[PDB]
């Protein structure tokens, strides 16, 4: 990837100004409830199948910060996601066998709790920058071959 | 299958929206062919294809118009939009992995004029919604 | 939708393949796992995966069995399939993107074995076939 | 990608047994016909809205036997397959726009070509190595991030 100076200043732009915690929590539960086969991969987090459920899961808000800080390096390496994501492909493949559609389903569910929380800000010039960077992302984490 | 609760949701949402629709769709369509370039290609006739481009305004309202009638046509979509589904299959040949694309670039224009009506229990009733949509412009196909 | 035509050429390979399905079943499946091993963790209490171990004989008789009354409700599958569609969903949990593997899997199984049925025709149609079943078993998942 | 002798030794043997013209022009043809929305990607090979005519149509049978050469250039080059498709992953990305899904369909078309061909000798575990080498293919003709 090559990143314009637009890109890199929109992609910290944007991660400065969302709350971990509060932001990879909601994205979490967004997607266990709007795609709720993805609970299957996290069947050791309990109570988790009404909505309130997954809402006041306190396994599940620890995961979804856990989400934002690994996004996090990424912002940090933008140069080198591949290998900051070594591990963590390994990880979502190898151990968790992960089918690689739902990196795409979170990601989507992010960008909707992204821009309702930017309105206005979150332009299409700068949803074009972050999706770009949630393709790098998702690649880099899905199974490697090569 | 939409229960009627999602249908409910979806039609109340049409409703929230009317005054900004026009508006909305413009901007979508923007969405698609900036963030996801590979839609360009269908529509290399445009001059301009930034928001506030005529003729992207223009084909903003008709997309709105088709997501208004399968609205109407909730019970049955493949039924109501038997011949958009046509078009696009035999006149355009669009691709129907496009058809997701679109859906996802609405629902992020919705997203950031209406935030409030984004609850993940709601967001599941309006992708259920266009993924019926979807399935319903791609029946043609084969 | 499935026309007339898949439907008759769906009813007349299933006819055929009489002799051979329990163990068209069994092979399929033991494709599966081997081929695309993120199913495995679905059966990870069947210490012989191989086809000729006595659970994936076994299961793969269901399996064929599963498919004779899609066979038997071709034309409404979605309501025909609603009870295996919720034990996927809520009893095994599946991520329904596999439903498609599987499909695949039977698909290849069967080439190997009848080839001069896969006319592009015919295969047309078997695609069209498998492809609604795994929406009809996709239905209940939300 | 790490390649087991089994693995270098099936595929060289399965492309040891393909006709390249008949295997790719079926391979092609099928694709056509079973997923026609592919054909737009084609809109310089003649007619197309038929069976009898895509089974027929002599640029159909030439496209698919370039396809296969390409495939016996990845056998013939097992350890830098990302390399050796970095032109043809800008061509039919950058140039021609092509869904990613698409590579999944063309390939499940070849497979079932070549099952057809090969029999009882297409064993789940020649299929499994046919398949990784087609994911290792497929992933060095899409979009490169890294
Ligand atoms: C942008 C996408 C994603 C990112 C950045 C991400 C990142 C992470 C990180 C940093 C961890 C912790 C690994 C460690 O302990 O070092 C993790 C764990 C995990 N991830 Fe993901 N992940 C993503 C998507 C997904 C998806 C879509 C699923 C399921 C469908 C998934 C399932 C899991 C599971 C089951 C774990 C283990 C949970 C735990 O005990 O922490 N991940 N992920
Ligand atoms: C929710 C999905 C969609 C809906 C509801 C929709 C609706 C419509 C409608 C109402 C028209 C006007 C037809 C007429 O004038 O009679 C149209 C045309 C068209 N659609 Fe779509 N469409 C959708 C998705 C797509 C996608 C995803 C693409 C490609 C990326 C696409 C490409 C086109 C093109 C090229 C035309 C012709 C526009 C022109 O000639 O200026 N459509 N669509
Ligand atoms: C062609 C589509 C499929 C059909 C027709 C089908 C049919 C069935 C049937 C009829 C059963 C009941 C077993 C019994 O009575 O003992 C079953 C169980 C099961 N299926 Fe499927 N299935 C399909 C796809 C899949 C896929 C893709 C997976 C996972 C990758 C899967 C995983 C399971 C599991 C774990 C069980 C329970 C196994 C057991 O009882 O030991 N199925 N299926
Ligand atoms: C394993 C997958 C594929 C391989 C190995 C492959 C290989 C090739 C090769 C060697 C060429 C000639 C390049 C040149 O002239 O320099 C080519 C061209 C082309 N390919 Fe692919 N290809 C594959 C899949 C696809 C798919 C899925 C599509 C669309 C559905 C596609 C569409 C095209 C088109 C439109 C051209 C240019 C045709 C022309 O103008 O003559 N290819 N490909």
């Amino acid at each position: 990837v090559v990143w314009t100076d637009f890109e890199r200043a929109t992609i910290a732009d944007i991660f400065s100004k969302l709350d971990y915690e509060a932001v990879g929590g909601a994205t979490l539960a967004r997607c266990l409830i709007v795609y709720p086969w993805t609970q299957r991969y996290f069947g050791n987090f309990g109570n988790l199948y009404n909505a309130a459920a997954i809402m006041g899961n306190p396994m599940i808000a620890k995961h979804g910060t856990t989400i934002l800080h690994g996004l996090d390096r990424a912002v940090k390496n933008m140069d080198n996601i591949k290998a900051t994501y070594a591990e963590l492909s390994v990880l979502h493949s190898e151990k968790l066998h992960v089918d690689p559609d739902n990196f795409k389903l979170l990601s989507d569910c992010l960008t909707i709790v992204v821009a309702a929380q930017l309105g206005k800000a979150f332009s299409g010039e700068v949803q074009a920058a972050f999706q770009k960077f949630l393709s790098v992302v998702v690649s880099a984490l899905g199974k490697q071959y090569h | 299958s939409l229960s009627s609760k999602d249908k409910d949701a979806v039609k109340a949402l049409w409703g929230k929206i009317a005054d900004k629709a026009e508006e909305i769709g413009a901007d979508a369509l923007g969405r698609m062919l900036a963030v996801y370039p590979q839609t360009k290609t269908y529509f290399s006739h445009w001059k301009d294809l930034s928001p506030g481009s005529a003729p992207v305004n223009k084909h903003g309202k008709t997309i709105m118009g088709g997501l208004v009638d399968a609205v109407a046509s909730i019970d049955d979509l493949n039924a109501g939009l038997l011949a958009l589904s046509e078009l696009h299959a035999f006149t355009l040949r669009v691709d129907p992995a496009n058809f997701k694309i679109l859906s996802h670039c609405i629902l992020v224009q919705l997203a950031v004029k209406f935030p409030k009506d984004f609850t993940p229990e709601v967001h599941l009733s309006y992708d259920k919604f266009f993924s019926a949509v979807a399935r319903a412009l791609a029946e043609k196909y084969r």
